[PDB]
């Protein structure tokens, strides 16, 4: 039985280096030879209590490319659950009575972990729980750093944007700190800075980081430039605009970028990465999203299969 | 006898006596740890005299031995209570509270979006002495807070 | 050809004792040996004109566990049908032009029976029509009484809660009256009493029933205790609370319950069955819901198959 | 000071002794009527042996004389209690709770649409009809409920 | 000062027989010799936290016919106050520093009594609080009964419809039961019957009441027929539609009524009173709604003015 | 004519120290010797394109206590004007042919200044324009500070809460900085701090200010404590909940305040001021809201009347 067999993938803090390597090697193999009937006869629930299309269509195509059936709902705009006080413990106690794995997104933090106390032995995979975790977005980001850079250690990774409330930059910094010699450069408006609990964790492990005010200061040394969208209401219209809107990447800024540097963005991008970056060899944001299929397929294959054929 | 202290109060044959509960923690601890849900004799003293330590509280609970795990809970509240077991008219063990590993059940997540608020779930926090304080990390939202914010509520 | 072959399952009053036995024996067999490609190549429509998640996810997982494809919608929150006066006769005359069975829920009573005048030979299975019928909830309740109690006759069945407007208690009392020697105990607030047409039907068949005011009066003799949610607006807040809220079950009430007694609840349960009942051996409400998969699979297997392999 | 013991402990000087409290009501009363947010010594005995009730609870509060209507607020919970008033080691006064015409703060209007829930007002109920069993009217929604219903939640 | 000067008008339970007659006496004088500058310079607040435009227009026209100023709002799905966060207690605490009196209708019971504790010396008049009280409807109903019948004692009053939840039928019975010799007939569907508290009070005062099944069996002996709306939601479509040959009133039913018998209805009257009743002499619901003006003028005049010499 | 006769009242930045005192002087006279027919025959327009019922009722009661007429509207999710298509400029161009003055609150900044260019000789008074200005809140705050303290100079004012986005705290600092010798203490969470423009202005005028971390460290020296709402959306639940042992005020915190120290809050005060503060002498937020009436009466009297001899 592989380590992940029938585990709940709730948080990145629960996965080890070894665990992260296994998922990443399996994504690589399914990307190279498809296994389209591996989950034949499995039925998986896609419970999106909060809508997220990008994430849902990607998780369900992954389920479909391994042969599984999907049943489920996308709510936020009504699909009758919690109708007449029905708790989440009770919804999951009824859904686990007939599906083989639950994929779920939910607006409150902790919800996927609570599902786990009621699902029996149906594994629960977290597709986002409020401002807390989103591991399957970190698995795909990791897979893309690894496939383009060849390694996960000894990287120079710049994180640009809203680092205070970007739930994905916080998880990728904790994942990347599992590995050696990475160096972090944070470039954020003052109001949108990387929290102390992250910085304090990096320090305690001996990992090097530094703050910079523009990308030009560090373009030269950078391998992965991971951008985040500033959400325009985390600042007021005049603040967003007034001089903090210069965390915007354009093609011209890329001149001195190393030959291997890649620009990653969990998406939607709206302002921050100008359209002309797309034609460059360094734009890897959409190829990052396509790698979501393999990272996601790998987790469903390792969780539902005792042993893997390869 | 005199310099008062006892004048006939409760020497017990088998039981736990929690002494030096720091004043006002005394009633917290009965509520929180559900100590009165027992049929055994309890005798409690509040705002008990202590030239021995300012002023204190004291619960005596007989024929019950509240220990190990149960003792360490109390550390967040009555950090220096000394628990004493008794099985025949005097102290058989005198245990102090050490801080635990997890604090279950009695504590509320500060985080209002935490799912622990709406659901049939028992609270659980991971304890961490970050010298200057104890941080408490919720098992559900995984949000870390100083014990002072959590204990306020 | 099995009797049910290509029938419309609209009402419980249309199914005989024999019909009910057949479905129940087939559910038992599919529960014991899966037939995951029996409905291979069938496409079934899941039309929920009124949303019901619990019921939809269960009907579609059942379709998926026999190999069928599903297409369909869940509305109440818009999905364009009846847009610009399109009648239900016309929607069903177009949907039956390409699916092999229609499963439908609808807010008006009679709707599934009307679908039947327009579907041609595509069978129509009713998943709820307003306050009228819901047979597939009665088939699963029956299957659970049968699997836990071993029989469907000679039972002592208590029905507790809102018996006036609970569409499922009314159908289970008519199903159970098809069988012999059952004894009914009704325990309801005065405002939420079992209607006369039910009582009059029971009398005319010689079946014994009695009203009681608390569960303690009859716990001892009871085999199946079927609870219903009082809907808090069928009474006002002060009525619900003022003394009629004592149709609430807790673990303590179960002391003298026979070793075989089971507590069933179509769900959502909110107040009426305290959480501590869940840890008892008598709580069977969630295992009741999982049996919905087999009852539901059995109906689709008997309706779409001339002959059954077993 | 007088030779206490604990199957019925002894003499406080000056204060209130509420005795003949039913089993398990003593802590309710401590919590509910906030008897503990005082600096005076309180001695409390729980699940004690006695004059026939068999097992009872008892509360001793020195220097506080809670009375007349405080004592009456004890009648839904401990109607057969006695509130001894002590001064200079003598029971200079014994009363029992009579049913009050008003119970404030301690109850919760069972009516979900009542406005009292949401706001900086404390509850208030009018009481009526002694021993064959009491009805309580919310001050605000004017809805009348059975005391056994208000007294569950 | 007059008995009611600066008093709060919250429940009918709180006004003695004598206060009820004072009001009705004043309202007959303001109807006869109107005084349009009596509240000159006063500012009344019309806070309808729940919309009822009919009750709002009656009241605001009452304020303006006595020359007062009006500020306020209504709130079907809208405007800021009591916010959720902002308490009613703080809304009132703020508004009672601006105005001279507050008329308020709120959806939760006792909202007006809560206000009383926060309005300082500003009087608050209840225009409806959940299902508890509406004293200004009862005051105009009594004015219409006193004005058509000549007295408020020794009346044969029939009350019909939803007696269980009509707030106006509960109040009217408390108030007519302060005068003497009144005989009450209650014709309700037994699922919508007089609560036992109204009936228990009526028996402690020795008042005569009886319950009937259709208006046809009391028509003959009756003076006031107070029709009430039957509230379709807490009723099944089929239940609603099943009751006898109904409890609606038509003119052919009136062919026996005494010549001084009047039909009253708080309005709206969707169904229960047919259009042909409007042309009979017994029809008085519209005239009852004009008397709303003189009952509420009276109340504002006595509350805000020390003594009236009209 | 008085200095303000027929002037537009849009920003605090535009009223000299002397205009601020004129207004506060008038408002103390109208409070003492009220003149209820002063604007007889004038018609004011209360155009709230953004609902604030509290500010609307204060203003409309102000209009009515000086005898004026009122036409207008509010607009949470509703009524026609500024339509989208219909410009604000054309709304105003049309309304300034009907009325004698316009009070307006709009969601976008400078909406009131835009109006000025289209209202002809009709004065427009700003009741709030996005996050820019609210001069009539600052005028009543100053009246409450002058009325409790005796002067507007040499005050030790503490400002607490969301100093970065409270529009009222930004205005109040501009206005108190026209009088002399004022010392300012700003106790804010450092993510919600005074913007550098307020602070840069205060240093060019030589004014003393300091920043503190909890009110407990200034309690002693302070005259006005201006609490502000901390705005929960631009804050993480967990951030919001993390700050120290908080910045809310309770009475035990007040046990040191000077006897003439008053707590002010523009309201609503959901959380930051506890109920027990309401019974202390230092509580003045409700009284501050009654003074809204006399500050806005003053402004309308001076704008619409050539000279006041009160
Ligand atoms: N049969 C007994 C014996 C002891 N005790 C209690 O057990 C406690 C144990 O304290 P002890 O070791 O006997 O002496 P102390 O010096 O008071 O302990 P400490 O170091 O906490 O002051 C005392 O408070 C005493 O009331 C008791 O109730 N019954
Ligand atoms: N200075 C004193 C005197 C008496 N007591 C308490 O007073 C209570 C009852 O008063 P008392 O009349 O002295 O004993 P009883 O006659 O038993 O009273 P009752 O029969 O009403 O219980 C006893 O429980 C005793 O604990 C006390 O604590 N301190
Ligand atoms: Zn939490
Ligand atoms: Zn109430």
């Amino acid at each position: 039985a592989n380590p992940l067999y029938q585990k709940h993938i709730i948080s990145i803090n629960d996965l080890s280096r070894d665990d992260l390597n296994l998922v990443l090697a399996t994504a690589a193999k399914l990307k190279a030879n498809p296994q389209p009937e591996l989950l034949k006869h499995k039925v998986i629930a896609s419970c999106f209590f909060e809508a997220s299309t990008r994430t849902r269509l990607s998780f369900e195509t992954s389920m479909h490319r391994l042969g599984a059936s999907v049943v489920g709902f996308s709510d936020s705009a009504n699909t009758s659950l919690g109708k007449k006080g029905e708790t989440l413990a009770d919804t999951i106690s009824v859904i686990s009575t007939y599906v083989d794995a639950i994929v779920m997104r939910h607006p409150q933090e902790g919800a996927a972990r609570l599902a786990t106390e009621f699902s029996g032995n149906v594994p629960v995979l977290n597709a986002g729980d409020g401002s807390n975790q989103h591991p399957t977005q970190t698995l795909l980001d990791l897979f893309t750093i690894q496939e383009t850079q060849g390694r996960l250690d000894n990287l120079h990774v710049a994180m640009v944007g809203d680092l205070k409330y970007g739930r994905t930059v916080h998880s990728l910094t904790q994942a990347l700190a599992k590995f050696d010699g990475n160096r972090f450069y944070f470039i954020a408006p003052d109001a949108l800075a990387m929290p102390q609990y992250i910085l304090d964790m990096l320090d305690e492990k001996g990992i090097a980081w530094s703050l910079h005010s523009s990308i030009e200061e560090v373009m030269a040394e950078v391998d992965i430039l991971y951008m985040t969208r500033v959400q325009k209401e985390r600042l007021d219209p005049s603040e967003y605009a007034n001089v903090k809107a210069q965390f915007v990447l354009r093609a011209s800024d890329l001149h001195n970028a190393k030959a291997n540097m890649k620009v990653l963005h969990p998406l939607p991008r709206v302002d921050e990465i100008a359209t002309d970056v797309d034609k460059t060899p360094h734009a890897w944001y959409f190829q990052q999203a396509g790698n979501g299929i393999f990272a996601r397929q790998a987790l469903l294959a390792l969780v539902l299969n005792r042993d893997l054929v390869l | 006898m005199t310099h008062d202290n006892k004048l006939q109060v409760e020497a017990i044959k088998r039981g736990t006596v929690i002494d030096h509960i720091p004043a006002q923690i005394g009633f917290k601890l009965l509520s929180l740890f559900k100590l009165t849900e027992t049929d055994q004799r309890i005798t409690i003293g509040l705002n008990l005299p202590s030239g021995e330590m300012g002023r204190k509280d004291l619960i005596k609970i007989e024929n019950t031995f509240l220990s190990e795990d149960q003792v360490d809970q109390l550390a967040l509240y009555a950090p220096q209570a000394t628990v004493n077991r008794i099985d025949n008219y005097e102290v058989v063990g005198k245990s102090r509270p050490s801080l635990p590993e997890r604090i279950d059940n009695v504590l509320v997540c500060p985080n209002s979006n935490c799912i622990s608020h709406a659901e049939p779930v028992s609270s659980s926090f991971a304890v961490r002495k970050r010298a200057n304080d104890i941080a408490l990390k919720c098992k559900y939202c995984e949000k870390e807070f100083s014990h002072n914010v959590v204990l306020a509520n």
